């Protein structure tokens, strides 16, 4: 659009899975969210949780009003379902790679829709249970969504990892490597 | 220093497995000094309907649109209400987000690696820093280099940090400086780490 800074309300509403996320970001970084369960605003960062608020009935609101417009959309839509749009996967560390020390794998994945998506990471084959993040589901320019999963490490030449990712669009579950290069 | 909210519409007309998706968006836009509403309306990655601010009313994306393009666009409590949000909505937390955004400045960390088996790259690895916009470049022997030269896309590590890579092809002679430097807004100076091809 030519601007130089973007600060977006971005909510979706679904049958499955997910079934609601209301969110706002600031050039594309998640700020804060409505934690519909919880009926609190979780800030992204604590630092931002000292200074500002927002009014968590603003998302419970919006959520019940999306609904509505789901309703009314499945309706004269004549029911379409869209087609699956499979993800794309990157994974890559949060540091220069430093054997011995502690480290983040990121893995993105990306361009997807619906967000009904399940990850897991997995270290030498192996489903790990702790040290372990993720992103809310983040919207997208073209519609489709984006997510991040976190993995807190101790790099080391004797270890491989995958991220793991299973999705409509996808025939097989998906993985993608990655090794102390 | 609470955050401002709009309501999304209620439209008349409520009036692999199934699934079915709406997204909404209010985005706003900030070019120099100023500020631009669009209100989006999505059925499963298609939008239908938006209002931009300035068109000033509600504009059909799709067929599907004509029902509310129509509907809205009699109504003007409403229409002013879309109309005036640039100068409350955006504006308010535009500059009430500003001292932690805008002026949020995060420090690059920078580290510089061979690459000669597996050619001969060297790679600028720029870490943790934000925000997205920098300037990463390469000195040989004092001199600038452009030709040889790969730069990522900018990374986003979805924390609030970007990092970004730069490789240089070479080939050094004999007493060789290569030197990266780093331009970004968190830095009154430019940083500098060098590369002795002894």
């Amino acid at each position: 659009i030519k601007a130089d800074h973007v600060s977006t309300y971005a909510a979706f509403v679904q049958t499955h899975r997910p079934t609601g996320e209301f969110m706002f970001e600031f050039d594309e970084d998640e700020m804060f969210y409505v934690d519909l369960d919880k009926k609190e605003t979780v800030w992204h960062l604590e630092e931002f949780g000292q200074a500002f608020s927002f009014e968590a009935q603003g998302g419970l609101a919006n959520i019940a009003i999306l609904n509505n417009n789901l309703n009314t959309l499945i309706q004269r839509s004549n029911h379409t379902q869209a087609t699956n749009d499979p993800p794309e996967v990157t994974v890559f560390p949060k540091e220069p790679v430093e054997l011995g020390q502690p480290n983040t794998l990121i893995c993105h994945i990306d361009k997807f829709f619906p967000p009904v998506l399940n990850v897991t990471w997995l270290c030498n084959g192996e489903l790990v249970t702790e040290g372990v993040a993720e992103s809310l589901f983040l919207p997208r320019t073209d519609y489709s969504f984006h997510k991040f999963h976190y993995l807190t490490f101790v790099p080391s030449a004797e270890d491989f990892y995958d991220c793991r990712v299973e999705h409509w669009g996808l025939d097989q579950p998906l993985l993608k490597h990655w090794e102390a290069q | 220093n609470k955050f401002d909210t709009q309501l999304f519409h209620t439209i008349t007309g409520g009036s692999s497995p199934e699934n079915y998706l709406f997204q909404g968006r209010q985005e706003c836009y900030a070019f120099n000094g100023t500020q631009r509403f669009l209100e989006r309306y999505i059925y499963n990655r298609e939008e239908f309907v938006r209002f931009d601010s300035d068109v000033g009313e509600f504009r059909a994306v799709t067929e599907l649109g004509r029902p509310d393009e129509e509907y809205w666009n009699s109504q003007k409590d409403i229409l002013e209400e879309e109309r005036a949000v640039p100068d409350r909505m955006c504006r308010h937390n535009y500059e009430l987000g500003g001292p932690m955004t805008l002026q949020r400045r995060v420090q690059p960390r920078v580290n510089v690696s061979p690459s000669k088996k597996g050619h001969n790259l060297l790679v600028c690895h720029v870490t943790d820093f934000y925000p997205g916009s920098i300037q990463v470049r390469w000195f040989l022997n004092g001199q600038e280099e452009t030709a040889g030269v790969v730069s990522t896309n900018l990374i986003r590590n979805g924390d609030w940090t970007f990092q970004i890579l730069v490789m240089l092809e070479m080939t050094p002679q004999q007493g060789d400086v290569y030197t990266c430097q780093v331009e970004h807004t968190s830095l009154d100076s430019p940083v500098t780490v060098e590369w002795k091809a002894q």
